[PDB]
């Protein structure tokens, strides 16, 4: 029950360990909102761009070097990270791309906010192909004062789809005394 | 520690199971050396003593689940139940194998040290058999998917411990305890596997008058088929050669009998002549069954193929009539349900009052 | 000619000869002289219908006026060696071989149309040769004569002295007065 | 006190019409279900089980219907489903998970009333494989979905998403144990009157001592049906392990011309009712003669859609009078004859 | 259309085909109607034997008998505007009239 | 291409691609011309009883009569820089001519 | 290789076998020398396979799945021109010699 | 095993369990050897 939640933008920039290129408060809100009261792994570039500890929820910051802070989790590898999270319904990572790279192979849901602003970042979301992934909720914004640029938003869940088979039929052959 | 020896749990198991003496056997003698084992860990020997991972092969309705529910109510250590048909690949929306483990550690009350000792029951193995022929563009992400996770929990892997209970705290107490300590038994039970013994096994007839022509009641139940289970039928059933090798000792449980059938309905603590008897009581009225319609009520549900379920089939419906007008029906103290009344030729006494 | 037929299944229609289709429903046809050729036909069509289904009967036709012995001596020892029991029905004739082949069917599944004819007789042969000779194949057909009064006298339940009286010379009966011997039990006249 | 089975049976005779097993059945059920929640103390060292029925009946007999009375009455969470939706774990398709997030939306979230509920699982003769030979494909939504409901049948803890039912600021999986809960499937098992057919008759053949019925004497759908039995049902591709947890088996008869007749006018919403409905709030009156009905009646027989026939009986024989008569003037009252029904004349509209 | 669990349609878009009309007022998109066209090729190919999932005919037929009856239907929050992050919404199906529409090629020669 | 619910591919593919030459324009992309060759590759092999569901003949005839004459069609998520999944581009296919080319072999005997 | 719609793996595949012998590059691909071999047994009583290669040969673009190096970043499914591929189709045709 | 990093079992992992045995060190990992068995299971008659 893990979950990437992120705010990809055209091509995939992420740009998570540079600022935000965009800062759309209303996609800081769709994080909160589907971010609150779970647990929120994250990588140490992540936690030094936010800085102070998010409210309401067990940050778990996956750094390979010791903790340096005591108001949030600290965890030093992937597998240990997923089972700091304890026995919670849902799991997201908010993390950089190594975070997000680590996660996704084992994650069943994608809270993504697609922002059409274009800028040249240097970090990138995973390569997910569509097939396999099953919209479940889809919402479309438009430009705002406060949001630079448009931004929509989408959630989808990992469910295989069955495909039908030949059907071939069993053919009889006679045979006479000659 | 090990103060139960296998005779003691077996006359333990028998309290609640009526029958599957074999099955019990195996299942108390694995248990019993497993836990010795346990009891000292390496026990300082060179040697490394295989596992006796046990794999339930019984019909429909004979005791697997039974077994397991039993035997956890007089084990100490953390015991789990997993249903196969829940499971899916990593990655999909489906449950992971990985939460078994989690779900055996609230059992054991996050000790370590107990979770390393607990028994998963992994019931429906049988669902998960590989059965689509090279499909080459889908995923069996109920199949062959999750036979190969459980692979790995068998033949070893980290548990890391998260503190689950005790407040969540900037320390790692994950000390990696290894899986391959758990006893893993899987049931299920295989509808078809019979037919493919049968053809390996099968003696082939001919047409003249040496050949061996055998009518339908001369034949072999799947009982007896199944006790001749070999690992090769299993692949054929759509299991992976590795998987059956990690489950060494195979536990072939034996379609009940009449009077295994006329047993369940009253020796067991919480058989249906007493669970029917109870609500009756609780109208009010008493509930009499004479041993002679139990006898009837056994032939019956012999040939529903359904276990020790088809006696409620049997139960429910004589009653159905005598259950709709007596709620309303005043001046009644008992119901006498006598042979007749099973058959269908004959209505229900009661003893007014 | 025989006719062709077709029977519908599920994996599809299939063309049949009218005696081929009869087969499929356990029906085997007993028509003209007893020879080994024909015997051997009839021994492998109950041979395969009791394979397919050893618990189902079947049903064997009978309007032939007699043949060799020899070749219904096999069948007979077919029927009664086969599990599955084999009903008998005369149509038109039953003779020697007929009827003997008639009442060896299993006891409650002989059956005689109205208007049929049954004629019992006993052994004929006959040898040319030296007296030696003569004595030689005299004394085996007289004890194919006792062998087959005595299976009679089985499955009719008359006793032997009656039959050797009753089949010294042609006797024939009818339908209504096979059954009061015991070559048949019942006869047909309507569906139900 | 709690209602008896008599009480509840009236309860179903509103809306329902001539099948009196399966009302005795469902009663009992429960009434028995009733009980063993009254009885929450388990004054008894037993641990009182249930027994789900499974309603095996032809079309347009009242499957749907009954299920839907009887929650009208009910006061203990109650569900429907449909089994077409329902797939394996894993896939595109519904879970069997959902229906008990279904329950918990009606119980108001109350773990304790959800624990406690009756489901009906309606088209469960569509998930039946296509027979009991192996099936060389997964059968996402056959055998998949079969599988999936064992253990809810039997019981087991069930995790249904968080933030469910009526709580909606929640993040930790509920548990809700189905052990008490009451599945009541039902299906239309089309095509087993001829398994049933090929047991409880044999010697179907060529010959002298076969046997002949040319269909008159032929035993009916209902007929057939009510000798149902486990190994029939396998044939018809429901598993075993399926069918066990399905012990009472109650069969509907298909319903007879005059059982129709009654179904037009005494039940509660009756068809007739339904028009008149129409005709009266543009206002104008509706009646039907009593030899209608039974000509009516006729028709809907050899349609073989049950009760639906009806529907499209009545729709032909006044369509006509639907379309000129709003627009017709001083007209207070229509009647339908049995000329009409047959299309010798046009119903005669009473002027004023 | 194809049955559920399979790469093809589902017989819900026709829900939200409706809702978009709407504008996503499920009380105006309960009250709709609807027109399925080619209702002949879903025709069960009653020759062959009950040995395969007909996916594409028997299968939506099946599918379609509670939806053209009634039933409460689960289709993904997607528009514009969707207040249930994942609440997906409830529409009623006992009062949409439904049209089917064939063309039923060669039942001339069955009558 | 073959039926909807199947292991091949589906007609909606032959929109997919008009809509990569016309740089993921619906727009343009209804007005665009087609070009289905082998046409004659889908007709039933003298089949007329419809023994069973020709998945890549009849029923991909049974596909194209909506699509050629006209209907909104569900076109794949993308396979270009689309960033949604669960847009289902719908394109108008009535302002869409179809051409459609084959060999008919054996068509000279039945004229 | 069989037709489509049949469980046997499709005749795009082997451009997918091409493109990753390629090293994710088109310039190469496109001056590549596929094999393709045993052409003989899946002549006439067969015919719907040689028709798929039929086209492949003479020229089509074809797309590409985007696996394998970095997943394959284009987003257009890399599609490759196949109308500069050199088709070495061989195969031992026994009987060819009697016919002849 | 099944096709490599798509449906079913990667092969990549195999490579993988003898890393670590390796010491992660590429040079003692080219002097591996990988014991494949079971081969005659999966070759065509797909
Ligand atoms: C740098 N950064 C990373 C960031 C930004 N947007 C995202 N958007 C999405 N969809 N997913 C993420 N992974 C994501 N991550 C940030 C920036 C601000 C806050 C933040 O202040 N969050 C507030 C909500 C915003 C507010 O009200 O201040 C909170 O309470 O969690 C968190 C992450
Ligand atoms: N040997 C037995 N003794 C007492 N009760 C039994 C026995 N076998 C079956 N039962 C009865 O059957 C029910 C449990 O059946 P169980 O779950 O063991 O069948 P199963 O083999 O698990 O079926 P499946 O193979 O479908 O899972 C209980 O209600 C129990 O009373
Ligand atoms: N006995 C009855 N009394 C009153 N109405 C009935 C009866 N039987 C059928 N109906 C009518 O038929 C409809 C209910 O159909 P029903 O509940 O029989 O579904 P079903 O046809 O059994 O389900 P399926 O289509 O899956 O077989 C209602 O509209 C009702 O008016
Ligand atoms: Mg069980
Ligand atoms: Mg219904």
């Amino acid at each position: 029950m893990i979950s990437l939640i992120a705010a990809l933008a055209v091509d995939r920039v992420i740009g998570m360990e540079n600022a935000m290129p965009w800062n759309l408060p209303a996609d800081l809100a769709w994080f909160k909102r589907n971010t609150l009261d779970k647990p929120v792994i994250m990588g140490r570039h992540t936690w030094e761009s936010i800085g102070r500890p998010l409210p309401g929820r067990k940050n778990i910051i996956l750094s390979s070097q010791p903790g340096t802070d005591d108001r949030v989790t600290w965890v030093k590898s992937v597998d240990e990270a997923i089972a700091a999270c304890g026995d919670v319904p849902e799991i997201m990572v908010i993390g950089g791309g190594r975070v997000y790279e680590q996660f996704l192979p084992k994650a069943q849901k994608l809270y993504l906010t697609h922002i059409d602003a274009e800028v040249e970042g240097d970090t990138h979301f995973p390569d997910y192909e569509p097939d396999d992934w099953e919209s479940v909720f889809s919402e479309f914004h438009d430009a705002d004062a406060q949001n630079s640029h448009s931004y929509c938003f989408e959630i989808l869940e990992r469910r295989g789809s069955h495909l039908g088979l030949i059907e071939v039929e069993k053919p009889l052959y006679c045979v006479e005394p000659f | 520690s090990a103060l139960p020896t296998p005779h003691e749990i077996r006359n333990h198991l028998d309290d609640y199971v009526i029958g599957q003496e074999q099955a019990k056997k195996v299942l108390a003698v694995a248990v019993y050396n497993h836990y010795k084992r346990l009891r000292n860990g390496d026990t300082s020997n060179g040697v490394e003593l295989g596992k006796s991972n046990i794999l339930l092969i019984g019909p429909t309705g004979s005791g697997k689940t039974l077994l397991a529910e039993t035997l956890a109510r007089l084990l100490d250590v953390p015991f789990t139940m997993a249903d196969a048909t829940t499971l899916t690949e990593a990655g999909y929306v489906g449950e992971d194998v990985e939460n078994i483990i989690q779900k055996l550690l609230q059992k054991s009350d996050y000790d370590v040290q107990k979770a390393q000792r607990g028994i998963v029951y992994i019931d429906e193995i049988d669902k998960i058999s590989r059965k689509s022929d090279n499909p080459s563009i889908t995923r069996d992400v109920s199949g062959e998917g999750v036979q190969q996770a459980l692979l790995k929990l068998i033949e070893g892997t980290v548990a890391a411990v998260p503190p689950q209970g005790g407040r969540k705290h900037p320390q790692q107490e994950f000390l990696q305890v290894d899986t391959s300590k758990i006893l893993f038994i899987c049931g299920g039970a295989f509808a078809g596997l019979d037919k493919v013994i049968s053809h390996r096994v099968e003696t082939g007839s001919g047409i003249g008058f040496g050949a061996t022509v055998k009518a339908k009641s001369d034949k072999a139940s799947e009982g007896e088929l199944l006790a001749q289970v070999e690992p090769e039928d299993l692949i054929k059933f759509g299991l992976i050669p590795e998987f059956i090798g990690r489950l060494p000792v195979v536990a072939t449980l034996n379609e009940l009998s009449e009077e295994a059938l006329i047993q369940i309905l009253k020796e067991p603590k919480n058989a249906l002549t007493k669970q029917y008897q109870a609500l009756f009581n609780l109208e009010g009225v008493d509930l009499e069954f004479r041993d002679e319609a139990l006898d009837a009520i056994a032939k019956k549900a012999m040939a529903r193929k359904t276990g020790a379920r088809g006696l409620r089939s049997i139960v429910e419906a004589a009653l159905l009539d005598t259950m709709y007008d007596l709620p309303s029906m005043e001046d009644v103290e008992k119901v006498v349900i006598d042979e007749s009344v099973i058959d269908g030729q004959s209505e229900p006494l009661l003893i007014y009052g | 000619l025989v006719p062709m037929v077709i029977e519908q299944t599920s994996r599809g229609e299939r063309s049949f000869d009218i005696y081929s289709r009869l087969l499929k429903e356990r029906v085997i046809f007993l028509t003209g002289q007893v020879e080994d050729h024909m015997a051997n036909l009839i021994v492998a069509q109950m041979l395969f219908l009791e394979a397919e289904n050893p618990e189902k009967d079947i049903y064997l036709y009978i309007n032939s006026p007699g043949g060799v012995i020899t070749a219904g001596m096999s069948i007979y020892d077919t029927m009664q060696f086969i599990k599955p029991d084999v009903s008998t029905i005369c149509m038109g004739q039953a003779a020697s071989m007929g009827a003997f082949l008639l009442t060896a069917g299993a006891k409650g599944k002989r059956f005689c149309l109205p208007n049929s004819r049954v004629m019992i007789h006993q052994p004929l042969g006959g040898y040319q040769g030296q007296a030696t000779d003569i004595e030689i194949h005299a004394r085996e057909i007289l004890k194919v004569k006792g062998r087959m009064n005595e299976l009679m006298a089985l499955h009719t339940g008359q006793s032997l002295e009656q039959i050797e009286r009753d089949t010294e010379r042609d006797r024939f009966l009818s339908a209504p007065e096979a059954v009061e011997y015991g070559l048949v039990d019942s006869i047909l006249t309507h569906r139900n």
